[PDB]
């Protein structure tokens, strides 16, 4: 499976899809540039619209445990 | 690891298969328990960089925390370069150069080098670094994974 | 543990895995049953306080108990304190401090301190009276445990 | 699970309770003064009103094997 | 694998039979999975060409992967051949010969040879260039069987 | 379970009785002297009156072979 198709299911816990996303993330070779633009990017991207809207309001800037703790009831 | 020999020295040996093993199952069966930090501890005893970042990249599941704790032993890592800056001008022929935050994560340096300094006299204790690093890592994971 | 080197002196070697591991399915099998406290006393031969916490910190489950022996380890140790005070004067050059209650513990003393103590002549048994408060302590629990 | 979300239940047996409650005091990382006021303050309050009487009639300076004696029969 | 003895001489000492079950028992749980890297790199610690086919060898299952491995282990053999021409005129009396890919891959080579040209002094690393062919075809078999 | 408890069933052997009773016994910490007073007295009485009419009958001086032989049929 493509990173590209790493995505969250609309009643997925973010986590169940952070823990996807990093295990594929393990089995990408590319630089780490190249991988820190995938995690901006990408994570967010393809998250469900609820938690979608949630960490856009957390603006940039933010780390995993806050992002985590963020979509935590959605 | 770096263990004592018979002889009276500091020899390097290779860590067991069933205390890697015991590595695995631990991590299988107490996820982010917090007994996985004493554990963790006993079966780290003597334990070199390399061998710290073989039993990391070990680990299969728990990716997001996977990913949480590299990004904690790089901070903790960035923080030792800052903290420690370079020495005054070139290295000594008759000396061997000071670590960095990436020599303790094992990343810079080579074996060799990781036995020079643990063994050297006066020793610096790169293993305790990343150790605690490891178990600052290993808070933060917890008290994220408490629910 | 500090065991005796086939050179003929007291050096420390570390505990075994598959020791730490009969140590923790006892636990498991036979929680709170008296013959935990035989099992204990064999497999805490030549133990340091170290090892000991060791021990104690990778206990999981039975917390209520786990607080009760912690408790009681610092009852032990503050009465170790009060029975033998400290010495007269300064600490001489040639001679190595005495012992608090915390340094039977494990807990200010480090581990060259704690095989100091117990390799120099004479020697101090310093394991063998945490031994006694965790037996103790150990009563205490299998006391209160009967049903 | 937070320390303040601990709490007795109507039947629970004190006993599963204490265990519980130093379990999520094991997770409590906090300096030990605040621990030890937790400790005689949280467990009490959050402890089942038949127990919280028992609990109440042995006064303060009691210790942890007299108020698992002391709660065995509720 | 060539281990050091006691007396302080590298000498050949065969694998262990839980070592290689272990290996076993990796292949057979976690198939093509990135951890199979380390844990490889891990048990082949000292190893020998002759060993590394052994373990290819013993391998039951996955039977495309194990064609496309070999074919990896020859393209880069093939290429080790291509980049290093042989060496000029006869080969002297008092020097042993250079390796091939073959030798590499321990096909060509015997086993004290292997163990010439690793104890030898300048010493060859022979294990850690079919380690890289391995770890590359390694990639190569992780990238394809991701789905 | 406290010493006094352990008693003798209506219908259960002696014999698995005096392995409750001497594990029991086991986890009581008293002086010899008494719990050679415990043996002699706390057993017998608690014994069920089938066997206690035997055992009786034994007289003092008794040994547990002799004890455990005597009270088979019960």
């Amino acid at each position: 499976t493509s990173i590209l198709d790493i995505r969250q299911g609309p009643k997925e816990p973010f986590r169940d899809y952070v823990d996807r996303f990093y295990k594929t993330l393990r089995a990408e070779q590319a630089s780490q540039e190249v991988k820190n633009w995938m995690t901006e990017t990408l994570l967010v991207q393809n998250a469900n619209p609820d938690c979608k809207t949630i960490l856009k309001a957390l603006g940039p800037g933010a780390t995993l445990e806050e992002m985590m703790t963020a979509c935590q009831g959605v | 690891p770096i263990v004592q020999n018979l002889q009276g020295q500091m020899v390097h040996q290779a860590i067991s298969p069933r205390t890697l093993n015991a590595w695995v199952k631990v991590v299988e069966e107490k996820a982010f328990s917090p007994e996985v930090i004493p554990m963790f501890s006993a079966l780290s005893e003597g334990a070199t960089p390399q061998d710290l970042n073989t039993m990391l990249n070990t680990v299969g599941g728990h990716q997001a925390a996977m990913q949480m704790l590299k990004e904690t032993i790089n901070e903790e890592a960035a923080e030792w370069d800052r903290l420690h800056p370079v020495h005054a001008g070139p290295i000594a022929p008759g000396q061997m150069r000071e670590p960095r935050g990436s020599d303790i994560a094992g990343t810079t340096s080579t074996l060799q080098e990781q036995i020079g300094w643990m063994t050297h006299n006066p020793p610096i204790p790169v293993g305790e670094i990343y150790k605690r690093w490891i178990i600052l890592g290993l808070n933060k994971i917890v008290r994220m994974y408490s629910p």
